[PDB]
């Protein structure tokens, strides 16, 4: 699950009843697929800067 | 910094750096927000008055990224003791926020779990700064990054002359000269995870600098992550 490759999540990744359930940092909305983590505005969190 | 590389532009946004009233920078910091640095507790020693710089990568000139903040509360953890170095951290809350941009953004935190288990498990981590660049040298002018392997737990207690407490961890090399130093301190570690930057820890200590059989001391952020939380809500 999580252990596979992060159960297939950009970032957090829990074992939620034998299942895996993404989610992500503050700044952040879970894609439609439920797995990418999509920012939510100009400059989100742990992104390097290239302007 | 030792034996490093230049941070490149934009490469580390979320690094701060604490200046004392003669604008001299003497240790580092994290932005983890528009209005919260995380830094060590340690390092509110070094001065009365301090104010915090970002956007900065040569302290020779300006570029113009550059924001000085002033402090409006410094958060510094409660069971904090200067003699075992134990609970080395703190936050700072900024009177102005922090207006992201080139060069100045902030760095993700992690959950507790998941950080542990996926990001302290990787191969690598990065810290930074404008500390020293050897041992007795004076404190770096640019700023500098280094990837730091994360060090075996058992192994890292076994080369410290001092206790290395469950809110510690190990990172760097035993005989490579690359390491942090002082003036580093207070500053980020962090690992990426598919090009996403998490706070990993936080520059503490170390018996000198690279020195041979010695490793990098960090606060292990991950075991603050409550705190930080209620530090940052009030
Ligand atoms: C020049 O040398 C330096 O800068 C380092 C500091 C320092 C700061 C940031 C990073 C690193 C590092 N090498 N990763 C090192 C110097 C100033 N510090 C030390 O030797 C040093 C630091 C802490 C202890 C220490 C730790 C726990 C308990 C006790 C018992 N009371 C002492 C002992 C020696
Ligand atoms: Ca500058």
């Amino acid at each position: 699950l999580c252990s596979l490759d992060n159960g297939d999540c950009d970032q957090f990744c829990h074992e939620e009843q034998n299942s895996v359930v993404c989610s992500c940092a503050r700044g952040y909305t879970l894609a439609d697929n439920g797995k990418a983590c999509i920012p939510t505005g100009p400059y989100p969190c742990g992104k390097q800067t290239l302007e | 910094i030792v034996g490093g590389q230049e941070c490149k532009d934009g490469e580390c946004p979320w690094q701060a750096l604490l200046i004392n009233e003669e604008n001299e920078g003497f240790c580092g910091g994290t932005i983890l927000s528009e209005f919260y640095i995380l830094t060590a507790a340690h390092c509110l020693y070094q001065a009365k008055r301090f104010k915090v710089r970002v956007g900065d990568r040569n302290t020779e000139q300006e570029e113009g990224g550059e924001a000085v903040h002033e402090v409006e509360v410094v958060i510094k953890h409660n069971r904090f003791t200067k003699e075992t170095y134990d609970f080395d951290i703190a936050v700072l809350r900024l009177k102005t926020p922090i207006t992201f941009r080139m060069n100045v953004a902030p760095a993700c935190l992690p959950e507790r779990d998941w950080a542990e288990s996926t990001l302290m498990t990787q191969k690598t981590g990065i810290v930074s700064g404008f500390g020293r660049t050897h041992e007795k040298g004076r404190q770096s002018t640019r700023l500098k990054m280094l990837e730091v392997p994360y060090v075996d737990r058992n192994s890292c207690k076994l080369s410290s002359s001092f206790i290395i407490t469950q809110n510690m961890f190990c990172a760097g090399y035993d005989t490579k000269q690359e390491d942090a130093c002082q003036g580093d301190s207070g500053g980020p570690h962090v690992t990426r995870f598919k090009d996403t930057y998490f706070v990993t820890g936080i520059v503490s200590w170390g018996e000198g600098c690279a020195r041979k059989g010695k490793y990098g001391i960090y606060t292990k952020v991950t075991a603050f992550l409550k705190w930080i939380d209620r530090s940052m809500k009030t």
